[PDB]
């Protein structure tokens, strides 16, 4: 743990950067491993000399006299091939690849990179019996039937073949023989990696430098042009450093170097720390112990916060789900810690904001970014953290003209010219509410049209949301006003829509920032707070059977808060989804229950003090029948 | 301070609310609990029975005069609360510490 | 989106721009002439498809009804608990992969994580070459829901070892990145659209539908929306049950079902109790067997405080006696020798522990009620239930049935085992309620008011002055034993002692009074008024009910103002009695406080103002039931 601290601040500038690169590739989805048979031998696998060894001593007799040189690696066996037969051959590799050899711990770690394919050049089953294991699936392609099978869009992309379909050297790349006219055996695995290694970012792992897979890529890619490539790296784990030239020159073919045995101080026969020094570095720099100064927590939280920049309210159990299963953020403002490996950063944000001289120890643009970020947290009301309260205070406010009724105001509001993208927006779901919702169609489309160049996509994706919503308005009013001209226009256009795949084929930029939207392309997301209704079911509405008066802060507030949560999302992000029926049955339930539970509260003796928006939610959401219900029951 | 604890469970007239006696009835760590059987059989005529805890029963001579009462988990003994809750109710045992409710 | 498949079997027809085709499917599953004309292998895909929705129990569409019947049946030895045939099925050989499938999650269900994920693996590694990869998929699904239960059986337990750190350092090595959500979407072409709707195994959240279905039957409303939720439960248990899904075990399914028969019985509730205009939820096995597991003790205990499950009737009361003596057979089959199986104990303990606790209402039989309350009473462990709560659960039980003489003698030996067990001065007779074995005296000394100890009168024959405690416990268990016995321990008397004795009847004199010691009350009354002139209601609650003949005690009115509120009740002045003061006293006590007439007259008045004030109802209960 500490040796790694050290080891990351030992680092040199282009080593950091690479660490970065790779982490945020990881990041975006995008991060494609070119492994080798350095990661697979340190699970005890067997490598190929040992076979040039078996195969030798069983054509020539006469155990070797020097040490092979390259070609002999793959002529002895030709040799062997093609002299004594198939299936002496087959024997010989279904002798020494039948092993059931366990998993290196760096497979683990490779795997926990969020990869987006796996190119490998070995012939074993630990990959992917290694992603069978951790629940992924990567797309198993040994073969050229496998790639027109192929199952999913993450590919395992094994291009010498595997013994899945048996122990026969008909189906891996072992001989010459393969390496001759590998462009005429596997037409389709070629044009496949050459896709992946052109469309990704590629890290070479487990090679030497000069090896003949590396060799034909660099051919390849010198005759690629140059401007287009993503310049892959090589993590060198070798006994020996690296001498500069060598570097340098692998730099100028294509490959980026990050060296291992300069980083620590191993031993020759220690590859396996080496191997785990690099990709722990790697892992920690995902899991963010390696942030420590004022600038480094300041922007972490900023590139996370700074989309959320655009919407008007964001809830606070989405807001978890922005700091991806850390810090628990409650209803009330307050923020208690849950899961998070490393450094406090919330907690040195809160401690900026209490005090203004460490606030002042900072440069301008960042300190403007806390300023940003402080608007942020104070706007949607987030606090300081669970060791401070007694002041917490929750009064709720939707500012929005829709909720308070303000007809006039909204038509009045309508009849200006816009300004802006956003001006268009608020303006089509005012228009929307008050009974328009033709020209409110229109003006979605036209933002629609008129924002798809200009980059944020989140008005355009919720302009797209919100049209559907519009359109299933229009054919609810035709299914129970629009001439046909229009209602044949929307019917051709709009029939076939089907919004489950809508967010998943935004950008990487709007895959990963506004992730938190997923929900806005399904209707029941309703699931969480009405299973905490049932909490005020489950009996804790037993208070009244027992003359408890019991004083302090039950589930109520809670409810209640979550309620005002749900209600400021959906009315202040102007969403039309606030209409459909499953809305009114939420809110319809939920003060139905909060108020038999304020029933089943102060006839205890053997509360729930109304204010505007209780009177404007109980006249809106409710109907006229459940109000008398409430008063019978 | 231990107000955000502190119950008025009324079918008996108790406030619930771990605390720890120190009474001259001369003993040291006591707690109460209170029952709630009105369907008592052959169980003197009354619903709430006190079962007296000294780690363990007392095995019961009462003058209850309580000398020291400490909040647990959070100390700065609570005795003036303690007197005053005693002063309001009338009723034997004001701090009950569990409550069966049979 | 084609034809509605409603809860009751039915089909009604929604989107489908094309030929009826269900329609053309069951009028040919009608009449056997138009079956008859067909090709031979496409008429066998026809029985196929008959018995598959027959066993779905989806039948003709909305356009003939009358018979619509839905007879429920989970057919699955996890669900019927069948723990001791769900062993015997563990240990045979296996012959298919659906086999060990079962196997797995049966081993799962009693507490034997380890074999069961083990087997889970082999599952995975011996179906991966074999088509249908439905066996397959549920396998590693269920082989992630088993990792969850023991890393959370490593959350819980460690705050004894149950696994070893071997096994949990090994599946902590292979199964800590498992992010299923892509799992289906990694699954063949054929795997991505025929079994296209088991999408919702690689998520937990998909219970949303019918609980806000549930809220319906919030929302404020022949045949009403409670057989649709009802149906519609049942369809959740069979799915994750005969499917064998672990993820039944989860707290999001016992949450719903948890809340599905709490509105259930709570609109019964405002169902049968809508009579203010003109003047249900029969129970079966199979809401017995829900009620009893998914639940707690304490939910079960809200619902008897909300719902009054006394009017509630219920059915097959054979097969609840069943599920009653299996359950306490397992009790002591899990305490006869050993086997306690941490994980299967903290289950089948809070199973148990709610069905004895609904077992009140279920009229049971002889030798049935003979296994549970043996069961109940020697081989039921502590530190979960204790001797006191053993008469709360017992006389719940031992209430509602007529106590045949059997039970009197097995209480009996219970009494005897815990006078064998005072012979250590050191027991510690520990309770969480405060009710102790006098109390089980006194639930003999009322279901037979004439029970001679035999055994007992034997200990207290050979009782010898060495074991104090031994003593006492033959000493508060006073008016059980014989005559000769009593010549034993009434030698070993203390006569001196005015309120031990008393100070909470804790021997049981309330058998007699000796008169020397109501003269010695009446004397304490002198010593009363000789420490006044520069607990105790007791005393005048026992002058009230005519038990001490002394009438004197009005010359020591003066000092409690309850002493003269039973003493005299003429004279006292009522309008200083504190009300407070009556939530304190038996049933036959304000029944004879109801039964004069000068108190009736001021606390009808000094009652109806404290109800009058607020709310206050146990005033207003005392006021309707004893003082009317």
């Amino acid at each position: 743990g500490e040796k790694l601290k050290e080891v990351f601040l030992m680092l040199d500038n282009n080593v950091v950067e690479c660490i970065k690169e790779i982490t945020e590739s990881s990041r975006n989805g995008k991060l494609v491993f070119f492994v080798g048979a350095g990661v697979s031998t340190l699970s005890d696998y067997p490598q190929w000399w040992r076979l040039v060894d078996k195969y030798h001593e069983e054509l020539y007799g006469s155990p070797k006299k020097g040490n092979y040189s390259s070609d002999e690696y793959l002529r002895i066996p030709q040799i062997f091939y093609n002299v004594k037969g198939e299936m002496a051959f087959d024997g010989i590799l279904k002798d020494f690849f039948q092993v059931d050899k366990p998993t290196n711990p760096i497979h683990d770690k490779i795997l926990a990179m969020n990869p987006a394919h796996v190119i490998t050049t070995n012939y074993d089953n630990l990959i992917d019996t290694a992603c069978w294991k951790r629940g992924k699936y990567f797309s198993v392609i040994s073969a050229e039937e496998d790639v027109a099978n192929a199952t999913s869009s993450r590919y395992l992309l094994k291009v010498h073949g595997d013994f899945r379909k048996g122990f026969k050297g008909e189906n891996v790349v072992l001989k010459e023989d393969d390496y001759l006219n590998y462009d005429q055996n596997y037409p389709l695995i070629s044009n496949l990696m050459k896709t992946i290694i052109a469309t990704h970012t590629i890290v070479f792992i487990g090679y030497g430098l000069g090896d003949y897979n590396i060799n034909m890529l660099l051919n390849w890619v010198r005759k690629l042009q140059k401007d287009s490539f993503h310049k892959p790296f090589f993590i060198r784990t070798d006994p020996s450093p690296i001498e500069n030239e060598t570097l340098i020159y692998y730099e100028n073919k294509g490959l980026r170097i990050i060296d291992a045995a300069s980083l620590i101080d191993s031993n020759e026969y220690d590859y396996l720390e080496r191997y785990s020094a690099v990709m722990d570095l790697l892992i920690e720099s995902q899991e963010n112990k390696f942030i420590t100064k004022d600038d480094e927590v300041i922007d972490y939280i900023y590139g996370k916060i700074s989309p959320l920049f655009a919407l008007q309210y964001i809830r606070k159990i989405d807001l978890k789900h922005v700091f991806e299963y850390d810090y628990h953020f409650e209803v009330n403002g307050t923020v208690v810690r849950h899961k998070n490996k490393g450094f406090g950063y919330m907690e040195r944000f809160f401690e900026l904001k209490e005090s203004c001289d460490e606030r002042s120890k900072l440069s301008k643009k960042q300190y403007e970014r806390f300023n940003a970020l402080f608007n942020f947290f104070e706007k949607n009301g987030v606090i300081c953290m669970a060791k401070d309260a007694g002041t917490l205070n929750t009064s709720i406010e939707i500012n929005s003209l829709a909720y308070h009724g303000k007809y006039d105001v909204m038509k009045k509001f309508i009849e200006e010219q816009s300004v802006s993208i956003e001006d268009d927006y608020k303006k089509a779901f005012f228009l929307a509410c008050l009974g328009r919702w033709e020209e409110s169609y229109d003006l979605y489309s036209n933002i629609i049209l008129n924002s798809i160049d200009e980059s944020n996509g989140c008005v355009y994706y919720l302009s797209q949301i919100n049209r559907y919503r519009i359109y299933q308005s229009i054919t609810q009013a035709v299914t129970q006003p629009f001439t046909d001209e229009f209602l044949a226009r929307i019917e051709r256009e709009m029939t076939n829509f089907n919004i489950d795949d809508l967010f998943n084929g935004m950008p990487f930029e709007f895959q990963k920032k506004y992730k938190i939207l997923e929900f806005l392309s399904d209707n029941q997301f309703l699931y969480d707070d009405t299973v905490k209704l049932f909490e005020l079911t489950n009996k804790v509405r037993s208070e009244m059977s027992e003359g408890s008066y019991s004083f302090g802060m039950s589930s109520d507030i809670v409810v209640l808060l979550r309620l005002y949560d749900n209600l400021r999302f959906l009315y202040e992000n102007c969403l039309w989804s606030v209409s459909f029926h499953e809305f009114h049955q939420y809110i319809r339930n939920s003060m139905s229950l909060l108020i038999e539970k304020a029933e089943y509260e102060r006839t205890r003796d053997i509360g729930f003090f109304m204010e505007y928006y209780d009177f404007v939610n109980i006249s809106r959401h409710f109907k006229i029948d459940d109000i008398k219900n409430l008063e019978r029951s | 301070g231990a107000t955000h604890d502190l119950v008025y469970h009324s079918k008996i007239n108790t406030f619930v609310w771990d605390v720890e006696f120190d009474i001259v009835l001369e003993l040291n760590k006591c707690y109460f609990v209170k029952c709630f059987n009105p369907y008592r059989i052959n169980g003197d005529f009354a619903v709430s029975s006190i079962d007296i805890f000294s780690e363990g029963k007392r095995l019961l001579e009462f003058n209850f005069k309580i000398t020291k009462a400490v909040h647990v988990a959070t100390s700065k003994d609570v005795t003036e609360i303690v007197l005053h809750l005693s002063e309001r109710i009338s009723s034997p045992f004001p701090i009950v510490k569990e409550v069966v409710y049979l | 989106y084609d034809y509605h498949f409603e809860v009751n079997g039915t089909v009604v027809r929604h989107k489908n721009k094309g030929f009826g085709y269900m329609e053309r499917f069951f009028e040919l599953k009608e009449s056997c002439d138009e079956r008859s004309k067909l090709s031979k292998k496409q008429y066998e895909r026809f029985n196929a498809l008959f018995n598959f929705f027959e066993k779905n129990g989806v039948i003709c569409m909305a356009k003939d009804a009358g018979t619509l019947n839905t007879s429920i049946e989970i057919n699955s030895l996890a669900y019927h608990g069948k723990y001791d045939v769900m062993k015997k099925f563990i240990e045979e050989q296996s012959v298919s992969i659906e086999d060990d499938y079962k196997k797995a999650f049966f081993l799962a269900c009693l507490g034997r994580w380890e074999e069961s994920y083990d087997l889970y693996s082999n599952i995975i590694l011996n179906s991966i070459d074999e088509s249908n990869g439905c066996v397959y998929y549920l396998s590693q699904i269920n082989r992630y829901r088993i990792y969850q239960s023991i890393t959370q059986a490593v959350t819980q337990f460690n705050g004894y070892k149950p696994f070893t750190d071997e096994f949990l350092a090994r599946i902590e090595r292979e199964m800590t990145n498992f992010n299923i959500d892509d799992l289906f979407n990694g699954m063949p072409f054929e795997f991505q659209k025929k079994y296209k709707i088991l999408e919702f195994l690689s998520d937990n959240q998909f219970l949303y539908d019918d609980t806000v279905k549930l809220f319906e039957l919030t929302n404020k409303v022949g045949m009403s929306s409670d057989i649709v939720v009802l149906l519609r439960l049942y369809d959740n248990l069979r799915f994750l049950y005969e499917n064998c899904l672990w993820s039944v075990s989860f707290h999001e399914f016992h949450q719903y079902i948890r809340n599905s028969m709490s509105l259930l019985i709570e609109k019964a509730e405002y169902e049968r109790t809508r009579d203010i205009d003109e003047l249900g939820f029969f129970m079966e096995y199979y809401d017995f067997v829900n009620i009893s597991r998914h639940f707690k003790i304490d939910d079960i205990k809200n619902l008897e405080r909300s719902c009054s499950i006394d009017k509630i009737r219920f059915g097959e009361q054979e097969k609840i006696e069943e599920y009653l003596v299996g359950i306490a057979e397992e009790i002591t089959k899990q305490f006869s020798a050993n086997g306690m199986n941490v994980v299967f104990y903290t289950q089948f303990i809070s199973e148990a522990k709610a069905a004895l606790y609904f077992a009140k209402y279920v009229k049971l039989s002889e030798e049935g009620l003979g296994k549970i309350v043996k069961a109940l009473l020697f081989y039921f462990p502590e530190r979960d239930l204790d001797i006191g709560k053993r008469y709360v659960w017992l006389e719940r039980l031992t209430k509602c049935n007529e106590l045949p003489k059997s039970i009197i003698s097995i209480i009996d030996d219970f009494l005897v085992l815990q006078a064998e067990k005072h012979i250590d001065q050191n027991y510690s007779e520990v309770s969480s309620n405060g009710l102790y074995s006098r109390d089980y005296g006194a639930l003999i000394k009322h279901f037979e008011k004439n029970f001679i100890s035999k055994r007992l009168s034997e200990i207290t024959l050979c009782l010898t002055q060495d074991k104090q405690k031994q003593i006492d416990f033959l000493f508060k268990l006073l008016p059980l034993l014989s005559t000769n016995a009593k010549s034993h321990l009434l030698s070993f008397k203390s006569v001196e002692n005015i309120n031990d004795l008393m100070n909470g009847i804790r021997i049981g004199l309330i058998d007699e009074f000796t008169p020397e010691h109501e003269e010695l009350i009446i004397e304490y009354l002198e010593t009363r008024k000789v420490n006044y002139i520069v607990y105790m209601s007791t005393f005048g609650i026992w002058y009230f009910l005519e038990e001490i003949n002394n009438s004197k005690m009005e010359e020591f009115i003066g000092m409690d103002d309850q002493y003269d509120f039973f003493v005299d009740p003429e004279n006292f002045d009522y309008k200083k009695f504190i009300p407070s003061w009556l939530k304190n006293y038996n049933d036959k006590l304000l029944g004879k406080i109801a039964g004069n007439k000068h108190m009736k007259h001021h606390v009808i008045e000094v009652l109806k103002e404290r109800v009058k004030n607020s709310n206050d109802k146990r005033y207003l209960e005392i006021l309707m039931n004893y003082f009317i």
